[PDB]
């Protein structure tokens, strides 16, 4: 049960110490050639036919559980009056109110003495783009009191387990993935890798690298 | 494990919020290895009495 | 080797192959059990979103195990499941029960990924058990 | 508004468009609004 | 003025953008003045910043009390066999 | 024997072509006369969305 | 291996959606290879009892 | 520790303005490991009498 | 317990000084081959 072509590696030492002898290994046939002394012959054989075990096999399967759980209150009221430019502003929650009233304003028909025109709704949208919950306003005589409300529950639970099966002492990688090209241009591979030298010791005791 | 098991245990008392609550990844009971989903464990068995 | 595949060019311009790989070096033992030192990649060139060059989605699952003459054996694996809720909602008025749903916003999603790769070495000895083989196939 | 990023389009988004997709009058001319 | 750059914004920036955001008449034409110079200004108010516009003495009042707080708790634990750098 | 069909086809994202290659280089041992199967894929796919 | 067919075999009872549900890949039962599709099968024979 | 301990205990006591006061992180007394959230510990009993 | 892969490094020192002996450590087995 051994490649042969790395067992001569290991004979090699044995051979010429031992005499003081050349062993080669015919790849083909799994098969390596011994031309001994007879002593160092019948040494080697004795070498060979205790390296020559079979090997056992280890499945590591590896276990990954990365559970993650994300809550956000945001809450906050903002009051604007911008006839007389008084805010309450908060920059801390979605949009803040200047953005929100300037936006309406430019949102109105405007009119240019007499023809009339729309305007533009490009700046409410840029405004109100980026609110993720609830940004209402109470509009009391000409101070916008802008409210806004957003409860983000957020919740995650990966639990990606890999498994390779490996031979004792053998190394052996996995990876479940993809190789993304990133400048320096080299192409890491990024994914689940998993690249264990699973070492199987007396009492079943696996010892992984 | 045993306190993650519990923590995912929970998120199914809570289960997927639209969803079916069998979808949620729940560790198995400690060296139990995985058991396969209700439906298909049902499924499995009619087969196997047929 | 075997590569069922395609050759797609890469900056570095290397021209690397991507698809269906699987290089055995396969060395029977004795009792007719193939020993195989594999490297097994099924990739599958995707898109760059954001990398330079194109990201290749690769699988690959390099090892060596050691398998009866017959027996299928499971080389590797990936049992992912993944699953993300995410609710916005109006704090407070997004809690009662029938109406709740009005201001809530929930997003769930729930991703099962179950890659097992099987190995199965069959030894052809006689001429006539490669006939077989072949011919069936 | 209450808007949610979360889902596919915000409310933002799309009562903004359908004001585009309107026919505006320019004072008399009518023009007809781009869905774009 | 009698303006600070230590608050928010500074009353000068505010009445300027006031003005220009102000209906100019050009004789006779009406037009409606942009808020691009009072949203530049008010952009950056992070708390109260009300103006008691008193007969053309405009004080811009402004207060904040930006209470933060953060908790972090991070606890990694990894296993390693001794005299083994993991 | 080193096997190869192989096929350029576009180079939808790459720099330049992509060629579709199928080669199987490997060694073996027939009789005299008989076919043997050097290689081999059997693909099966089926993606539902809904 | 045997976990997996249950999966498949399950999508096969639920079968692809609007094909017939034939298409549907399903691994072997545990070394017994492969089996042709059915029509297939049924036109072999048919083939041979000519 | 313990002084940490000591200012977090109190940010419970004066807990994550308008969240519930449990998701405030605070160490567990020193040399004691964690101890599940309430809720969940709560669940874990039921389940166990179950 | 233990790589022989490292193992046979420290036993050169022990090797040759003791003699005044080819120690070789055999991957696969995580087995070192002495010969002393």
């Amino acid at each position: 049960y051994a490649k042969a072509e790395d067992l001569v590696d290991v004979l090699k030492g044995v051979s010429d110490n031992l005499q003081a002898v050349v062993i080669a290994a015919h790849q083909g046939t799994n098969s390596l050639v011994l031309t001994a002394p007879p002593d160092i012959m019948l040494a080697l054989q004795e070498v060979i036919t205790q390296l020559d075990i079979r090997r056992a096999q280890v499945l590591i399967e590896a276990l990954i559980v990365e559970m993650a759980e994300g809550d956000g209150v945001n809450l906050g009221v903002q009051w604007g009056n911008l006839e007389t430019g008084a805010v309450i502003q908060y920059s801390n929650t979605g949009t803040p109110i200047g953005k929100v009233m300037v936006g309406l304003e430019e949102a109105k028909d405007k009119t240019v003495t007499s023809r009339t025109e729309a305007g533009d709704y490009s700046t409410l949208a840029a405004a109100l783009a980026g609110v993720n919950g609830a940004a209402m306003s109470l509009v009391m005589g000409d101070w916008t009191a802008l409210i806004s409300a957003v409860s983000s529950d957020s919740n995650s639970n990966i639990l990606s387990s890999p498994s390779i099966t490996v031979m004792d002492n053998g190394e052996a990688s996995f990876i479940v993935g993809e190789e993304v090209p990133v400048i320096t241009v080299d192409r890491k591979e990024v994914g689940i890798k998993l690249k264990v030298v699973p070492q199987i010791n007396e009492g079943d005791s696996v010892q992984l690298n | 494990y045993n306190y993650i098991r519990a923590e995912q245990l929970y998120k199914a008392e809570q289960g997927l919020k639209l969803m079916d609550d069998g979808h949620i990844p729940v560790l198995p009971k400690f060296g139990e290895d995985k058991r396969h989903p209700a439906e298909i464990q049902a499924f499995i068995d009619q087969m196997e009495q047929q | 080797s075997f590569i069922v595949g395609e050759e797609v060019p890469v900056i570095t311009v290397d021209r690397k192959e991507v698809g269906i790989k699987l290089k055995v070096v396969p060395q029977i033992n004795e009792g007719d059990s193939v020993q195989l030192n594999i490297e097994q990649e099924v990739s599958n060139v995707l898109g760059a979103n954001g990398a330079v060059d194109v990201r290749f989605a690769k699988r690959q699952l390099n090892t060596s195990v050691i398998v009866q003459d017959g027996q299928m054996l499971v080389l590797g694996g990936l049992i992912d499941e993944r699953a993300l809720e995410s609710e916005s909602k109006v704090p407070l008025l997004g809690d009662i029960p029938i109406l709740g749903h009005l201001f809530k916003s929930t997003n769930t999603q729930v991703e099962k990924k179950n890659l097992m790769v099987f190995i199965k070495p069959t030894i052809i000895r006689d001429g006539m058990t490669a006939d077989g083989i072949t011919q069936r196939k």
